[PDB]
């Protein structure tokens, strides 16, 4: 039973197209893996959940990765309290565009630092992996942000932890 | 698939002694599941329906009571129908019940609608009858085909912008109707969350706000939660099922919510009546009662 | 006209029974703050706005207006004064119309009308010829008027999740379209003039009622994403071969029986082909160069009666083949040449034997042979040293070869619904086996070598009427968490113990055994 007048954390998932932003989000909320690719314009999801024995409302904004679908992306990012920067370990360009999304977050929020976590997705595709764990930790340390590896495919890996850790950053806990 | 022969054979036992089974072939039942599944996926998960319409609650395999509903309200397509789920389990003829409903869904896809109930779930109907009936009369592989079909049923419906329909009830996570549209199909029912609450939650006159449900799953919600939900979304009524009520229908929160249960003499242990709700084009709602026979 | 709920009960008619001024005061304050700062962007989203105040007419400097997630049924005519507006975001409202004054917005590029209640495209939208992006997803639209030709600058048009039955031929005048999404509608045909939209790279037609595709579809030479699943397509046009940038051709759930000969050979970027849920009785005709680029081939739920010889001779990267639910009675003679095959599904066919040259599939990790007519298994099955999953459910297997002990990587072995009486004593060499399904069989006993299955977690012995006892060595399976014994009498065990279930049974074997 949720408490009354709960805090809402507006989490925004950003990253290049096809990295798995929607699959991670649907896995987090519906606990299923969606194998088909349908490009996102914008979708939002809401749940009440208890993190570290503190109740919270999680409003997750799932944004567009494709440039053709990316109109109004900055407005949806402007409303966020924290960000998941997602890239696919099988997509080299998605890893190289982390710098661009890091800059966009700070620019849209008009701050020098902001809660964000680097998410390396699709680690279940070991034979197709092109970005090493060391490269990811180097990128995260360069931006002074946490690093986590996820997989939206069943059985899911670190999917709930990624969203919960971002809430922990926002709380400063 | 010859729909008319299947429907005719299902309707043949009208007036016979209660319990007389109908023998469809395994490939005929498989065709009903596969063809109805396609239609469910071709239609929204949040149905937007128009009156006139007749709305029915739990059937639970009581096939001859289902035939009484159609005889009273008019067999399709004489009247439009919306069922709120729980078609299998508990009763003795779940196969006949769901096969006729699926046949009508294929025959009249724009005038006949079926929502998902908490018993349209593999983990639930494995325990409470449908698995045993499928195994006894056919095979377990057919039971899995039903599960694939159930996993694509729509979850809720809104009639003429004013009546929100679902099997169970409200959810603390239900803040916008678009959240329902974002539920992906095919899907199983999770043990917790939005889709779970829509099929499992119950109203409670004693609870203020949200409370724990004695079912062990989902929540209970009070009258003020109902009032705030209707005001926020500009709705007039919540129409749900899920709970057995003595008169077949029962009001809640000053007639802001109604529970419909359409299985008279439920499980052989209750002395309850069944009811459907008729909604005319002006949204005037009346109740047709099935007394326990 | 909007009806309201009432109840005809008790011989009468009964009816079901916050701070709007305060909410509108906060909106007015946000409007004044916008002019004082002379900001070019106004965010009034998620403010429960039903009627937008007419004071918006003063904010003529606006280039972006965000009003999504409100309760707007209409927009005031004063919005037409915002002649500098470039973005109008109105998703998730209750809009049924738009004011004619919007034609003053000669610089509008983005109009987002997703999740509303439009029964038609508002007539003023057809006059906004400056638009480049138009979203109309999740409405109640049935008709696209011929006036759509006025929006010739559109590069993105999405009208999915509506009730559209036909598109006008004037859709061909949208020559600047890059993405066209008309999924989840009721289209039966596409106008042949769609071939004039030669810049389209993404065309989504999934979940319609399309009986065919126009022969002009090949004019979309830059098409890289094409959605065709869940339609009624009876054929594929030859011109589709010109769309050589297609990375995937998924035709699942249609009525297609053939493909144009050598069509796939022109799709040189094709990494996946799916012909599932169609009417194919034979493979796509055309030489093996048609399968030289795909990694996966899915042809489940068809009527394919034979796999041609040498069909995969040039399929070097084809590692997944799904042939479930077809009409296969035998396998080709070069079955053993499928050395690239990693996952093979031959379930629900009429196979009577698996050939001995299956040993050539050394890279095979998943082999699914469920619902066939197998009476035995070849000895060459033991050469599949990489096999993790072997599914043999619903066959007529009367025995297992002793060479099954060589499957050192086998983790899941499903033998449900067969005629097995005993298991080879080499079954204990499958050290990685975690799942062993032996239900619906005729087993008289389990070999004592079952105690060498150190990783056995799930064992299924249900529906075995002739299994009267279990070996004491089964207690040596320390990870055994699941054991199904439903409809399994076990006569040689005490009836109170078998009624107590696997917990009492495993402990009996443990406490009444020599371990
Ligand atoms: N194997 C595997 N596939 C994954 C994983 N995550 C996503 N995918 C697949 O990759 C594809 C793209 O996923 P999706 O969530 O749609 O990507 P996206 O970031 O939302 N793209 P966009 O921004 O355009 O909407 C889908 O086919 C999805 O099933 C993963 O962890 N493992
Ligand atoms: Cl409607
Ligand atoms: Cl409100
Ligand atoms: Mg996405
Ligand atoms: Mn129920
Ligand atoms: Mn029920
Ligand atoms: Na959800
Ligand atoms: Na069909």
């Amino acid at each position: 039973v949720p408490s009354d007048n709960l805090p809402t954390y507006k989490l925004v998932v950003v990253g290049d197209g096809g990295v798995g932003k929607s699959a991670l989000t649907i896995q987090f909320f519906q606990k299923i893996f969606v194998p088909d690719y349908d490009p996102t314009i914008e979708d939002s999801y809401l749940k009440h959940t208890e993190i570290d024995n503190q109740w919270a409302i999680l409003d997750v904004l799932d944004t567009a990765g494709l440039e053709e679908f990316s109109a109004m992306r900055e407005q949806y990012m402007r409303t966020g309290d924290g960000f998941l920067i997602v890239y696919s370990v099988t997509d080299k360009a998605s890893f190289e565009h982390v710098d661009r999304f890091h800059q966009l977050i700070l620019r849209v929020k008009d701050r020098e630092s902001f809660p964000m976590i680097l998410v390396a997705n699709k680690v279940d595709l070991m034979h197709l992996r092109k970005i090493t764990r060391e490269q990811g930790k180097e990128m995260a340390t360069k931006h002074n942000i946490p690093y986590i590896e996820t997989s939206a495919k069943d059985p899911p890996l670190n999917v709930d932890k990624a969203f919960h850790d971002l809430v922990r950053v926002i709380r400063q806990q | 698939l010859n729909l008319d022969s299947i429907i005719g054979r299902l309707l043949e036992v009208q007036g016979s002694r209660p319990g007389k089974n109908v023998q469809l072939t395994e490939n005929e039942i498989r065709g009903l599941c596969l063809k109805s599944r396609e239609i469910f996926l071709s239609q929204p998960i949040l149905l937007e329906l128009e009156a006139p319409l007749k709305i029915c609650g739990d059937i639970h395999g009581q096939y001859y009571d289902l035939l009484r509903l159609f005889e009273y309200g008019g067999f399709p397509p004489e009247s439009n129908y919306l069922f709120l789920g729980d078609y299998v389990d508990r009763g003795k003829q779940s196969l006949e019940t769901i096969c006729l409903l699926l046949a009508y869904k294929i025959k009249y896809p724009e005038n006949f609608f079926l929502l998902r109930g908490n018993h349209e779930c593999a983990s639930i109907n494995r325990i409470y009858g449908f698995y045993d009936e499928c195994k006894r009369r056919y095979n377990i592989k057919l039971w899995k085909t039903f599960t694939d079909c159930f996993n694509c049923l729509p979850i809720a419906a809104i009639v003429d912008e004013k009546i929100f329909c679902c099997h169970g009830g409200l959810s603390p996570d239900l803040q916008s109707m678009e959240q329902i549209r974002r539920i992906m199909r095919p899907t199983d029912v999770p043990d917790q969350g939005l889709l779970c609450d829509l099929l499992w939650s119950d109203p409670d006159k004693d609870v203020q706000g949200w409370g724990e449900n004695d079912r062990g799953v989902s929540f209970t919600f009070g009258a003020e939660v109902v009032a705030k939900f209707l005001h926020k979304h500009d709705l007039d009524l919540i129409c749900r099922a899920h709970q057995v009520v003595e008169d077949g229908y029962e009001f809640f929160a000053k007639r802001q919510l109604v529970t419909l249960f359409s299985a008279p003499n439920y499980c052989g242990e209750f002395d309850n009546a069944g009811a459907m709700m008729s909604v005319d084009e002006t949204l005037m709602c009346s109740f047709q009662i099935l007394k326990p026979a | 006209a909007q009806p309201g709920v009432a109840f005809s009960v008790d011989n009468t008619i009964k009816r079901p029974n916050t701070r709007k001024k305060s909410s509108n005061a906060e909106v007015i304050k946000e409007l004044n703050k916008c002019r004082e700062e002379n900001s070019m962007r106004l965010d009034l989203s998620k403010r429960s706005i039903h009627i937008l105040p007419s004071s918006i007419k003063e904010l003529t400097q606006l280039t972006e207006l965000y009003l999504y997630s409100n309760k707007l049924q209409s927009l005031p005519a004063e919005v037409g004064c915002l002649v500098n507006l470039m973005t109008l975001a109105l998703s998730e409202n209750s809009l049924t119309s738009l004011p004619d004054s919007l034609d003053n917005l000669k610089k509008l590029r983005m109009l987002d009308l997703r999740h509303n209640k439009l029964r038609e495209i508002p007539s003023v939208v057809y006059r906004l010829d400056s638009l480049t992006t138009l979203y109309l997803r999740f409405n109640r639209i049935t008709t696209v008027e011929k006036d759509i030709k006025n929006l010739s600058k559109l590069s993105m048009l999405s009208i999915r999740e509506n009730k559209i039955k036909q598109l006008p031929a004037e859709i061909g005048e949208l020559c600047n379209l890059i993405t066209l999404d008309v999924a989840h509608n009721q289209l039966e045909h596409l106008p042949k003039e769609i071939g004039n939209c030669t810049q389209i790279t993404n065309l989504d037609l999934q979940h319609n009622e399309l009986l065919d595709l126009p022969d002009t579809i090949g004019n979309l030479s830059s098409l890289s994403r094409l959605g065709l699943r869940y339609n009624r397509l009876s054929a594929i046009p030859r011109s589709l071969a010109k769309c050589s940038a297609l990375e995937e051709l998924n035709l699942e759930n249609n009525n297609i029986s053939t493909l144009p000969e050598s069509l796939l050979s022109s799709l040189v970027k094709l990494n996946s082909l799916t012909l599932a849920r169609n009417c194919f009785q034979l493979y796509p005709v055309g030489g093996p160069s048609q399968f030289s680029t795909i990694y996966s081939l899915n042809m489940e739920h068809n009527r394919i009666n034979k796999i041609p010889f040498g069909i995969f001779s040039r399929a070097k990267v084809l590692s997944k083949l799904n042939m479930k639910d077809n009409q296969l009675t035998s396998l080709p003679l070069d079955f053993g040449t499928w050395t690239s095959m990693v996952e093979l599904n031959l379930a629900t066919n009429q196979l009577t034997k698996i050939p001995e040259d299956v040993s050539g599939l050394v890279s095979l990790e998943v082999l699914i042979l469920s619902n066939n007519l197998l009476k035995k298994l070849p000895h060459g099955l033991g050469n599949l040293r990489k096999l993790r999953e072997l599914d043999l459910e619903e066959n007529k297997l009367e025995s297992l070869p002793n060479e099954i002990a060589y499957l050192k990587d086998l983790q899941k072995l499903v033998l449900t619904n067969n005629q097995l009486t005993t298991l080879p004593r080499g079954i204990g060499h499958l050290t990685n086996l975690t799942h062993l399904g032996l239900g619906e069989n005729l087993l008289t006993h389990l070999p004592e070598e079952i105690g060498t299955l150190e990783n056995l977690e799930e064992l299924y012995l249900n529906d075995n009427p002739n299994l009267h006892s279990l070996p004491f060595e089964l207690a040596l399976c320390s990870k055994l968490s699941i054991m199904s014994i439903e409809n399994c009498p076990l006569s040689h065990l005490p009836p109170q113990i078998v009624a107590g279930g696997p917990s009492f049974i495993i402990q009996f074997l443990k406490m009444q055994g020599p371990y």
